[PDB]
RNA sequence: GUCUGAGAGGAUGAUCAGCCACACCGGGACUGAGACACGGCCCGGACUCCUACGGGAGGCAGCAGUGGGGAAUAUUGGACAAUG
RNA sequence: AAACUGAAGAGUUUGAUCAUGGCUCAGAUUGAACGCU
RNA sequence: GGUUGGCUUAGAAGCAGCCAUCCUUUAAAGAAAGCGUAAUAGCUCACUAGUCGAGUCGGCCUGCGCGGAAGAUGUAACGG
């Protein structure tokens, strides 16, 4: 459960280190983003001379949450941080390296490179 | 001296010399040298292709006229239109390339460009205490709409300058400060100001630029009778009550240039419409032929597209002589009632620098 | 063997890779090939044929193999030239063509093709400005007709007698042509 | 040592020879007469690659050579016949 | 026997002069580049 | 049919606009009342002949109607 004004760690190599959610997309009163959900963020702290600069507004996908993700057997899977991966203007990853694990909720078409670049997929 | 006389004057030879020129010093140090170089070019061209007597006569007539030129009061281009009889000396702001054209007619394409770039508009100045209205053409104030304007005589609304003498501003009224009706009162004041502006516009329709604080501009916007007539809103102009009319005009210039840029951006869509209807010609020879036989409706030129060509009039062919084939096409289109639009070099590609929307 | 060049890039340690649909013939590692078109002809040799990030045994006709070159600095090759067997196919600029002018029902123009017309010619993977030059007795070509015309392109393009090109103005087709003679 | 300079000085430390230090980056040692080891080991790191996704591989500042940077610097040669 | 052998100035401040004093040049050198050949 | 009347206009052809609106073959047909064309082209109309058979056409005036006619707690603008 990510909402506007939530800090997320950055789980790729796009130069940002911390982002803040400024919009949960996909619905007029939509409250929360879980893993696989696309959010609007501002990058709040980036590495020097990186691709992304501090203060930029862009798209991200949540790739892990502390609330957890439910599985069809009823199990929950939680993480120690909230982490996103930055996206293009067409909601495609701009990453060449993914840090930390991700879940199988990113299986599909538009996050397949996130899945294939993650060190491990839960 | 005007575009009309220059276009309607015929000579043989008629020489148009355009010299690049600067407004400030020490940049204007090269204007004498640039003029002298451009005159050497035309002297040798005339001596080559007409004769020594014609060359020396034309150059003497223009020398006698350019000897007075101060070169400290230069504009951004110095144009010289010379014949064997008369010599005209004009200083144009716009721009041009240093060039010599010799033909049966003067190269008036830059004057056509300047004329086609003109915008006439109203400037409605709003404050919380007053409204002004300025009639404007490009850089200059035409009129400021005072009691001495004599276009406010049959006004039924309040004439300009409209002072906000509302009840809440003086204190008779009803609903004292505790009601918090300031916004509603100011909204109605701007509504009456809009009534006056619309009354004055209904006789001399031309677009309006709204100048004032961001809150005033927005209050006006949600109250204006014809909000689709507004071309620009400037919220960073200073001294709106006591300021000069010319000062307001100078403030609105970024907005006016943005509006011109938007007009060209829109003409892009007209070209696409003509291309879909297959009534657009982009080949230089096809454009020349269509413009020559009066079939051209709107010419679009890349703003600097100058091509010299071996134009044949009777055979109606163009091959690549006339030093300004594009200028000749512009002249034909203007003569046959069409319009010319000079689009910027990033709206129009260098691949296709000319496009004639034909009448059929 | 011939293959138009669509994309050009360079791989470190490997060299310039030129991708493209192999039109005909065969190309394998070690084959000598010349880069014909736009610029001047230059010879070179093949060192690698690969596609989908895996090395291929040999690039055959139809397949989209991207062939690697030796010593070409990725600036002497550009989109439009053909990777060709040496000697075969010569870069020309003056060629005669049996051009059919499209009517207004297949797109086309409402005005005829007249001598001195300069449209774009698309041959395989590039467009080049041309100069239609009708012979004696013809001043314009009615939309819907077909006639033999001479073309003077602005830069050399590798062509052979029988290759089919398209003519265009403003991005819409104004005719289709087939080369019938190449002159120097 | 090299260049310059009458010299004294000034500048400099390619090629040849001596000494030192380094071996993708940080750290630890093993074996050995000798190494904390350029084409050895272990751990950690960044980068490139392979993978069946569980895991693995690598280090031209050796000689050629490629990309890149640059104003600019060479062959992906032969033989151990000679000295080692 | 020998290693013991080596040292140049000019232009430019002034109406002109001498001095001072900077700037510039003629020499040699190079892991050189570039231009023409 | 003269004929794209003349002028104008890039065009200007019955039909942007301006000035005429004439003659001919006629049973009749306008220098055209509309649509249409960039201008042409094209389709009509006026008008005439034929078919049909008995009433029909258009203005003016008066009476009573119709549309124009959207609001907030509930019909809610004959008290029912």
């Amino acid at each position: 459960m990510i909402q506007v004004e939530s800090m997320l760690e950055v789980a790729d190599n796009s130069g940002a280190r911390r982002v803040q959610c400024i919009k949960v997309l996909g619905g007029s009163h939509r409250r929360y983003a879980s893993v696989g959900d696309i959010i609007k963020v501002t990058v709040k702290e980036a590495i020097p001379r990186g691709r992304v600069k501090k203060g930029d507004v862009m798209n991200a996908v949540v790739v892990r949450t502390k609330k957890g993700v439910r599985r069809p057997d009823g199990s929950v899977l939680r993480f120690d941080d909230n982490a996103a991966v930055l996206l293009n203007q067409n909601k495609a990853p701009i990453a060449t390296r993914i840090f930390g694990p991700v879940t199988r909720e990113l299986r599909g078409d538009q996050f397949m490179k996130i899945v294939s670049l993650a060190p491990e997929v839960l | 001296a005007t575009l009309k006389s220059l276009r309607e004057t015929k000579a043989n030879p008629a020489v148009s010399i355009f010299v690049k020129t600067h407004r400030e010093h020490p940049a204007n140090d090269q204007d004498p040298i640039a003029l002298k170089n451009q005159l050497k070019i035309v002297e040798e061209r005339l001596t080559n292709e007409f004769d020594k007597r014609t060359a020396t006569t034309i150059l003497d007539k223009i020398h006698a006229e350019t000897k007075e030129y101060n070169h400290k009061y230069n504009l951004d281009t110095l144009a010289i239109f010379a014949s064997v009889d008369d010599v005209q000396l004009i200083r144009m702001p716009l721009d041009t390339p240093e060039r010599v054209v010799i033909s049966n007619r003067f190269a008036t394409r830059d004057l056509v460009r300047d004329m086609a770039s003109a915008v006439h508009y109203y400037t409605v100045v709003l404050t919380r205490d007053k409204a002004r209205l300025i009639e404007a053409a490009n850089d200059r104030v035409v009129a400021e709409f005072d009691t001495d304007n004599a276009k406010q005589n049959n006004m039924e609304g309040i004439p300009f300058p409209i002072d906000n003498n509302g009840l809440y501003t003086t204190g008779d009224g009803g609903s004292d400060r505790s009601a918090n009706n300031e916004n509603s009162y100011l909204k109605e004041f701007f509504n009456q100001v809009d009534k006056s502006v619309q009354e004055l516009w209904g006789e001399h329709k031309m677009p309006l630029v709204i100048v004032g604080d961001v809150r005033n501009i927005s209050y006006y916007k949600e109250v204006c009778d014809r909000p689709e007539n507004i071309i620009a809103t400037v919220s960073n102009l200073t001294e709106l009550e006591d300021g000069n009319a010319q000062r307001i005009i100078d403030g609105v210039q970024d907005a006016v240039e943005g509006y011109r840029t938007s007009l060209h951006e829109a003409a892009l869509g007209e070209i696409d419409k003509a291309r879909g209807a297959n009534a657009l010609s982009t080949d230089l020879q096809d454009v020349y032929r269509a413009a020559f036989q009066g079939a051209g409706e709107t010419l679009y030129v890349r703003r600097g597209y100058i091509q010299a060509a071996k134009v044949d009039e009777d055979a109606q062919t163009l091959t690549m002589v006339t030093d300004d084939a594009v200028g000749l096409i512009i002249e034909h289109v203007i003569n046959n009632g069409g319009k010319a639009v000079f689009m910027p070099q990033e709206m129009m590609s260098a691949d296709q620098p000319i496009a004639l929307v034909t009448r059929y | 063997f011939l293959m138009p060049i669509e994309d050009v890039f360079s791989i470190s340690g490997r060299g310039t890779v030129v991708t493209g649909r192999v039109e005909s013939g065969i190309v394998k590692v070690g084959d000598e090939i010349e880069i014909v078109g736009i610029r001047d002809t230059q010879k070179t040799t093949c060192t690698g044929v690969e596609m989908f990030r895996k090395l291929l045994d040999e690039g055959r006709a139809g397949e989209n193999c991207g062939v690697l070159l030796r010593g070409t600095k990725r600036e002497d090759v550009q989109r439009g030239q053909v990777l060709a067997k040496p000697g075969s196919i010569t870069p020309h600029t003056k060629f005669d063509a049996e051009v059919y002018v499209l009517s207004k029902e297949e797109g086309g123009r409402h005005t005829p093709f007249l001598n001195g017309y300069r449209p774009q010619f698309y041959f395989r993977t590039t467009d080049v400005t041309g100069a239609i030059q009708l012979q004696d007795g013809t001043e314009m070509v009615m939309p819907g007709d077909n006639v033999e015309m001479g073309v003077e392109l602005i830069h050399p393009i590798a062509m052979d007698k029988g290759l089919r090109f398209a003519i265009r103005e403003g991005g819409r087709t104004v005719g289709a042509g087939v080369v019938a003679n190449v002159n120097v």
